[PDB]
């Protein structure tokens, strides 16, 4: 009794539906009690399983985010100077599902809905140029929509001189503070919305066209003077499966600035059924305590048999290398179990891969100890390359397999500059090398409790991911002619300018050393681009051995 | 007696064949036109064609101050698309593309002709302003041997020579030999000027019906001196102390470097079949090369141009206004260009009224590869202007602050023309068109991208003049032009070619029995489908703009006495923007509503300073707006020039003579003029030069 025995206290069940126009996100109002725990009661470890219709159940883990960005860089240097840069980023609460969570009592269907709900995409724009000899002002809206601090093109921009964004105008995942009462899930991966090169234009009013925006912000700078540059930065939060884009800036689908589209890989399976599994696990911001169920009827208890009346459900991935094999889009199958339960990988590209399963049934004590680390710093990726990145201190050995519970405690809105391509500076690859830059989106300072708890297992030797992001990324020219040379940003050129397509994924892992210590990896594949500069999303691990 | 320049100016100066492509009297030219002879440049020393053109209407010939790269003029308000030359020589365009402009020594001309107004109706595609016209020097009937030495300030130093001959015995053979050596330091510090020029002539006169020339021209300039731009701050206003920039400031690096060569060979022949048909032909083919490695200003750091630089940032607001920031470039380009044009000149009568019916074709092509390397914002570092320059490393190319430019720039245009001079009695009317087929092509090396263009153009021309017995010549003329753009818009289209439409009346006083020519003129010169700024949030261009000018231009040329010669103009210019997107109703750049100049010399013919020539002369320029937005102006200013002449012929030695040349002998400090708050130019300081002709 007094051995913090991890137990599941309550069972809460929701069928899903493709109700109020939701085409593909399978939704439903939460229970009212799993509404309160996950609003007012966020640091009590609440487990969340999906299951399929296909019979596979799947425990959600991890952090995954989906990337579109586009950029360009045109230059006459008789005439003018042109730039524009349009991030589309989007996030789950699953490592490869799409998950999130929204209001009901917003307007609108269900994807319009998500406008106000972790679902949505942050749409982050900015144009720029100046009529001039010489001119280097397509960059100044790269200088204006991220905050560095390195020493290159002449364009810096202060915090007066631009737009900030407010922690509260983003929605993280696992923001608690926005008192969401539902939840959606797909079977797919995060949408990476690729539409449009440019901010808001400063000769109109700014207004988002297209997708159910929200939350929108705009920065202008457009002097009376001629021969001064002039520069807008927008964001706004928008519909997460329609185009949005900035009044009089949408996207020509021409060869010059690339393609266009919703993109978002399948799994094969669909979502039937949301399981939360209350349990007595309370963080208490360094580690957790057990709190509740003391030592009753309907107690499930939590165990990681190593291989009937026991529920499995498939919780984390392992592999025994960092590398996917991949250039490009890395998908991960879904680690399920079967109705019989039999592990198995649901979808994905991603070969290696074993299916670690959780049992459920009506031990696993806490363990004394935990760990935790910032995962913090820039990490600079001149093609498909694996690097260790952190480390966490506590012995595995002990622990019954490799159980943890984990939390990814965001200190700051840095996650929405965790990707690649399209999260920093395009400008900040100019100057070619090794620069360690650190260029991130003008965010405020922090007034949302963003917090995702997950329990997985660590194998010994092999890599569990955590944190996926996938980018779709073009380096496009604004137009096709002799007369204005485009800049290639990430990629060795433009050959005919055509708009360069590019493909990565950054995929974080949680390797079980099996010498008292944890350690990160960061793991980069890309296609079509030279050079990414991955920011590290500033994430707090917090981790306690199971046993 | 009387000297040598006092009937040139005068009376020589009354024949041209530009305005007409015919040998037509100036009084009978429907249109504006200045001429300037040998003489009178070899009484001037013009360090250039700009300066020979000094004391004629409706041209500003020193907007760029002390530099002397190019040969750029702004007639009637109006300059060539893309601010390059609009000059001709021997008939033929001197086409340039970029910084590859070529220049002809004023030492290796006859005769510099400017046409004011559109000429498009004889000479293709044109600047709305107007037209220079450079006539070659040709070879003598008699011998010529002549060698001049120049020994002036700043460290000029000129050896020139001029030999002329005939091979054989009759005639029916001659040549001409004309070349210089020009070492000098620019007024600005640590620049320096280095040219070479030669001028092979050779003439074929089988007889007095036929006759062909063969005209070459090779220059080399190894330094072709200053050509960067000053802040308006330091210059036109005081600085933050209170103080001024020197007027030989360089903001330039240590090794900036400006070269230029220029290899052009062609021919000028005519023939006279008989009193009816007569034919012309001018051929000419060109290879020019130009290398730089410059380092320039770009204003303040307090410019708003300069308004989120990095290293302007770091500074303290208050050391921000004595700042420059400065760009660079790096450019090496080479261009081929070949242009022939035919004439058949057909004499004929339609009862009453003579017709001089002219028909002609021409052809030209040009081709310039650009291999160019910018600089853009933050590429240079900072120049105090406070310090009481070094080094830069050129090929240090950092794609964060710089990039390439590599571009083929092809142009062709074939034109059709038909002029056609009908005089009835005292009435000369002069109705004449031109159809232009120009093709221009140009493509992008780095990123292997073309843009096409061809346009389809038709100009004409119609003047009437009435020629009064007593010399005194009204007419009135409607000229039509055309320039094609270079530019292209959101699109990726080049623009339509912009078109110059221009009324002009004047008054011709050109007696047949005095040595006066006077000559005024109003006009009213619009440029429409001007290039403007984007009104919707772009900043690429778009058409429809529109650019007038209109204006009072009067000249006067006159021999008072033997001794006394007087050359003077006076301009009125009212440049406006019609139409435009910014910039609408104010007045362009580098445009003063009022310039004067006037000239005066008197030669001693007899008593203790026989042969001797004291000249004088001033010109006035305006106040004329800085920058396009006409936020700021530049001051007027008066410039005067000195000269004392004496003729060694007493001495012993005819046609020989000593000059002592003075040029802005009150040595005002002024602004030339400001294309915009970051570019100004200061103007030349107080020029002495000794000159010595020695004729053989
Ligand atoms: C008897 C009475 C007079 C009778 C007078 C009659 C003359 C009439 C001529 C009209 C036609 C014309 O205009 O003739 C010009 C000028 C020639 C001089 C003329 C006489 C002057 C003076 C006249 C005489 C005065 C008295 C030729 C030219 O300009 N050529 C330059 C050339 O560029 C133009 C080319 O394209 C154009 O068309 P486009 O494709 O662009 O659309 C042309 N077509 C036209 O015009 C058609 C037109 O519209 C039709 C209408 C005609 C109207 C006629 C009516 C009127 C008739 C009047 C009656 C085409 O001409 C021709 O096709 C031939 C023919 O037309 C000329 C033959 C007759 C004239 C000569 C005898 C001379 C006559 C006899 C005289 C003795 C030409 O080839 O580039 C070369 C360099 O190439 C590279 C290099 O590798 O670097 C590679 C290249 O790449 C490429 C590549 O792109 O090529 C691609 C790659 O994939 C790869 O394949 C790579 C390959 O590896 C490479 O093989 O080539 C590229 O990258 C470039 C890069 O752009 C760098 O800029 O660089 C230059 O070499 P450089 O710079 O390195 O040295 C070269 O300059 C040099 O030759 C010029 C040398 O001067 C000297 O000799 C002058 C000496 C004079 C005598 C001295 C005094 C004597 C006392
Ligand atoms: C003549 C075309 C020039 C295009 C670029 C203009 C800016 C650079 C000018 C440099 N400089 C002042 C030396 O001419």
């Amino acid at each position: 009794s007094d051995m913090s025995h991890v137990i599941i206290t309550e069972t809460h069940s929701t069928g899903l539906r493709l109700d109020q126009g939701a085409g593909d996100y399978y939704w439903s109002e939460m229970p009212s009690r799993v509404t309160q725990l996950h609003n007012n009661d966020p640091n009590r470890v609440v487990l969340t399983e999906i299951e399929f219709s296909d019979g596979s159940r799947h425990m959600l883990s991890g952090m995954s985010m989906g990337v579109g960005a586009k950029a360009y860089g045109i230059i006459n240097p008789q005439i003018m100077s042109q730039g524009g840069l349009k991030t589309q980023i989007t996030a789950s609460a699953d490592l490869s599902l799409d998950v999130g969570y929204f209001n009901t009592g917003t307007s609108g269907t269900i994807p319009q809905k998500l406008r106000d709900g972790t679902g949505c995409q942050h749409m982050f724009g900015a144009f720029s140029g100046r009529r001039g000899f010489a001119s280097s002002a397509m960059y100044l809206g790269g200088a204006a929509l991220y905050k560095s601090a390195w020493s290159g093109s002449g364009y810096v921009v202060a915090d007066a001189g631009t737009l900030t964004i407010p922690s509260d105008y983003v929605r993280h995942p696992g923001a608690r503070n926005f008192g969401f009462n539902a939840i959606y899930v797909r079977g797919r991966s995060c949408n990476r919305v690729l539409y449009g090169m440019e901010g808001p234009n400063y000769t109109t009013g700014g207004a988002v066209q297209g997708a159910s925006s929200s939350g929108a912000l705009n920065f202008t700078y457009n002097p009376s003077n001629p021969e001064s540059p002039k520069y807008s930065v927008g964001f706004a939060r928008a519909d997460p499966t329609n185009y949005a884009y900035w009044e009089s800036m949408g996207d020509p689908n021409d060869s010059a600035n690339g393609p266009i589209g919703i993109y978002s890989e399948h799994l094969g399976i669909y979502p039937s059924k949301i399981t939360w599994y209350v349990t007595n696990l309370v963080y208490n911001g360094s580690g957790y305590n057990i709190d509740g169920g003391l030592f009753n009827t309907s107690w499930k208890f939590i165990n990681f048999i190593e291989k009937a009346d026991f529920r499995d459900v498939g919780c984390n991935l392992s592999k025994d290398s960092p590398s996917t094999g991949i250039s490009g889009i890395a998908t991960f199958g879904l680690p399920t179990t079967e109705s019989n339960n039999a592990p198995s990988i649901k979808g994905g590209n991603v070969g290696g891969l074993h299916a670690n399963v959780v049992s459920i049934y009506n031990p696993l004590r806490l363990l004394g100890g935990s760990g935790s680390t910032i995962l913090s710093g820039n990490i600079v990726f001149q093609g498909n390359g694996s690097v260790h990145v952190g480390t966490v201190g506590l012995d595995l050995n002990s622990s019954r397999n490799g159980a943890i519970v984990c939390t990814m405690e965001f200190i700051d809105d840095t996650w929405l500059s965790a990707g690649g391509i399209g999260c920093f500076n395009p400008t900040e690859m100019l100057s070619q090398g090794a620069e360690y830059g650190d260029s991130r989106f003008r965010i405020g300072g922090n007034t949302i409790n963003k917090k995702l708890h997950q329990i997985l297992s660590l194998p010994a030797g092999e890599y569990v991911p955590f944190f996926t992001i996938k980018g779709t990324v073009v380096n496009a020219c604004k137009l096709q002619a002799a007369a204005y040379n485009p800049t290639p940003y990430w990629v060795s050129g433009l050959p005919g300018s055509v708009g360069q397509t590019g493909y990565y994924t950054l995929t974080y892992y949680m390797r079980n050393d099996g010498n008292n210590n944890i350690s990160i990896w960061l793991d980069s594949s890309m296609s079509n681009i030279i050079g990414m500069k991955a920011c590290l999303p500033n994430i707090k691990l917090i981790i306690q051995r199971l046993t | 007696q009387e000297s040598a320049w006092g009937p040139a100016a005068t009376i020589a100066a009354r024949q041209s064949a530009t305005g007409t492509k015919t040998d037509t009297p100036i009084q009978k030219v429907p249109q504006s036109i200045s001429v300037v002879t040998a003489e009178e440049m070899a009484l001037h020393q013009p360090k250039s064609v700009k300066e020979a053109l000094s004391y004629t209407p409706g041209v500003s010939v020193g907007t760029r101050g002390a530099s002397n790269t190019y040969d750029h003029l702004i007639i009637r308000g109006f300059a060539a698309e893309g601010q390059s030359q609009n000059n001709y020589l021997n008939g033929l365009k001197l086409q340039g593309n970029f910084y590859n402009d070529a220049v002809i020594d004023p030492y290796m001309l006859e005769r510099a002709e400017i046409m004011r107004g559109p000429v498009s109706v004889l000479y293709g595609k044109s600047s709305p302003g107007g037209l220079l016209n450079m006539v070659s020097k040709r070879p003598t009937t008699e011998p010529l041997k002549e060698v001049q030495f120049k020994a002036g300030t700043d460290s000029l130093f000129q050896t020139g020579f001029d030999f002329s001959d005939s091979l054989d015995d009759d005639g029916v053979y001659s040549y001409r030999l004309t070349g210089l050596a020009r070492s000098a330091n620019a007024q600005q510090k640590g620049s320096e000027e280095q040219r070479y020029a030669i001028a092979p002539a050779f003439t074929w006169r089988p007889d007095d019906k036929t006759n062909f020339t063969f005209l070459s021209y090779f220059q080399n300039e190894p330094e072709t001196g200053y050509y960067g731009w000053l802040p308006k701050e330091g210059t036109v206003e005081p600085l933050p102390n209170g103080k001024r920039l020197p007027t030989d400031f360089n903001e330039g690096a240590k090794n900036n470097t400006y070269s230029r060569n220029e290899k052009m060979v062609g021919y000028s022949f005519d023939h006279e079949f008989n009193d009816t048909f007569t034919v012309r032909q001018n051929l000419r083919f060109a290879e020019n090369k130009t290398s730089q490695n410059s380092v320039y200003g770009y204003g303040v750091c307090s410019d708003p141009a300069n308004a989120y630089s990095k290293q302007c940032a770091a500074l303290a607001p208050a050391d921000k206004g004595h700042y420059l920031a400065r760009k660079y470039v790096v450019d090496d380009e080479k261009l081929q260009n070949f242009s022939v044009d035919t004439q058949l000149q057909s004499k004929f009568a339609t009862g009453d009224i003579d017709h001089t019916l002219l028909t002609g074709v021409d052809f030209m092509r040009m081709r310039n590869d650009i291999n160019a390397w910018f600089g853009y914002d933050d590429s240079v570092p900072l120049l105090n202007l406070y310090n009481p320059n070094t080094d830069f490393d050129f090929n240090a190319k950092d794609p964060a602050n710089s990039g390439p430019y590599r571009i083929l720039n092809k142009q062709k245009q074939t034109g059709v023309y038909v002029q056609d001079q009908a005089q009835w009695d005292k009435v000369l009317v002069t109705l004449g068109g031109r159809y232009d087929w120009a093709d221009q092509e140009s493509l992008n090396r780095v990123a292997g991208t073309t843009d096409k263009r061809d346009d389809k153009q038709f100009t004409w021309r119609g003047g009437v003049n009435y020629l009064f017995d007593n010399g005194v010549t009204p007419y009135f003329s409607y000229s039509e032009s055309f320039e094609p753009s270079s530019q292209v818009g959101k699109d990726g289209n080049i623009f339509a070619p912009s078109k110059g439409k221009q009324y002009e009346v004047g008054v011709k006083y050109v007696p047949e029995d005095r040595p006066i020519v006077v000559t005024g003129a109003v006009y009213n010169l619009t440029k429409t489908n001007n290039l403007m700024a984007d009104p919707e949030g772009s900043f690429f261009s778009v058409e429809g703009g529109e650019i007038r000018a209109r204006g009072v231009e009067i000249e006067a040329k006159a021999a008072l006495s033997a001794s006394v010669n007087v050359v003077g103009s006076y301009t009125y210019t009212d440049a406006e923007y019609t139409t435009d997107t910014t910039y609408k109703g104010n007045t362009p750049a580098q445009v003063p509503k009022h310039m004067a100049s006037l000239w005066a010399d008197y030669t001693f013919f007899d008593g203790p300073l026989s042969g001797l020539t004291l000249g004088t002369g001033g010109r006035y320029t305006g106040s004329s707006y800085g920058d396009p937005a006409n936020s700021f102006k530049v001051g007027s200013y008066t410039v005067v020039d000195a000269l004392v002449r004496y003729d060694l012929a007493r001495v012993g030695m005819a046609g020989s003579n000593v000059a002592l040349h003075v040029n802005n002998l009150f040595d005002r400090e002024y602004v030339a003029s400001c294309f915009n708050t970051y570019g100004c130019f200061w103007g030349a300081e107080r020029q002495v030069v000794a000159t010595a002709t020695f004729r053989f």
